[PDB]
């Protein structure tokens, strides 16, 4: 599924 | 015998760890308190930990030469797998042969069997876990061979999702030769190759305890009771 949370970490 | 190459890759991952990783714990503070009585008493708390724990790997991560430089998608398929094992990892340095326990500057915030226990997880896990951060203990690692292993742990070209395993398998190799490199400098043969082997079987054991998690995560998880007592980030990264 999405991952919004770890994709906003990494950016 | 490390190059300047081998050297600025330490460097950059020294600094990521002491970035990443405060040695007076002071933000527990701002966790949901501990309570040691009560069905999983201690899940709020340690919940609150391995989610800022996630954090804060994923914040070395991001600082991996070239991980950074990776697909976003395996990027996050590198963390979600990695995540359980680096926080084992990197929870050695607050573990105490003492009395078997992560101690994180206080009894509040002192860690042991039966607080784990009490966060859901069978002794059965919570057993091979003590035993591997013991193993781990002995090994007396500089914090240059812990950054490393860290890093190696979670450029592995071997996880489940990987896309460009090619490209994670470079970044491995160049940890790996610096790794061995720095080994090598501290230490002559056969020495040298014990250490590293001893090194690569904890890489091992991470695997093989996050596998039999990932099992138990799922039983635990799977009730809604215990799910509502994580965090988002913790339910976006173990599924
Ligand atoms: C900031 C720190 C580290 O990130 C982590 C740390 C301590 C680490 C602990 C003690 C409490 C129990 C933890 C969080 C363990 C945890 C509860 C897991 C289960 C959660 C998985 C998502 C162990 C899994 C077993 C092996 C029981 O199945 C692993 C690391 C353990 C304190 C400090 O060193």
């Amino acid at each position: 599924k999405n991952h919004p949370m770890l994709m906003n970490l990494l950016k | 015998k490390l190059s300047e190459e081998q050297q600025h890759i330490i460097a950059i991952l020294l600094d990521a760890h002491h970035k990443t990783y405060d040695p007076t714990y002071a933000d527990f503070r701002d966790f949901r308190p501990p309570v040691r009585m009560s069905p999983l008493s201690m899940l709020p708390h340690l919940a609150d930990l391995v989610s800022y724990s996630i954090q804060k790997v994923i914040g070395f991560a991001k600082m991996i030469p070239g991980f950074r430089d990776l697909t976003s998608d395996d990027q996050i398929v590198l963390l979600k797998s990695s995540a359980i094992e680096v926080i084992m990892l990197r929870s050695n340095q607050s573990f105490t042969m003492d009395d078997m326990s992560w101690d994180c500057g206080s009894q509040d915030y002192k860690y042991d069997v039966t607080d784990v226990s009490k966060a859901g997880h069978t002794l059965e896990l919570i057993e091979p876990l003590i035993k591997f951060q013991v193993g781990l203990k002995k090994l007396n690692l500089h914090e240059e061979e812990h950054v490393l292993l860290m890093a190696i742990c979670i450029v592995s070209p071997d996880r489940p999702g990987v896309q460009d395993a090619k490209l994670v398998e470079a970044i491995q190799d160049r940890l790996s030769n610096t790794l061995q490199t720095y080994i090598r400098c501290r230490h002559p043969p056969p020495g040298s190759h014990q250490l590293y082997a001893k090194m690569i079987q904890k890489l091992a054991d991470l695997r093989s305890l996050n596998e039999e998690h990932s099992k138990q995560y799922r039983s635990l998880s799977f009730q809604p009771e215990n799910s509502m007592k994580l965090t988002p980030l913790v339910l976006e990264v173990f599924g």
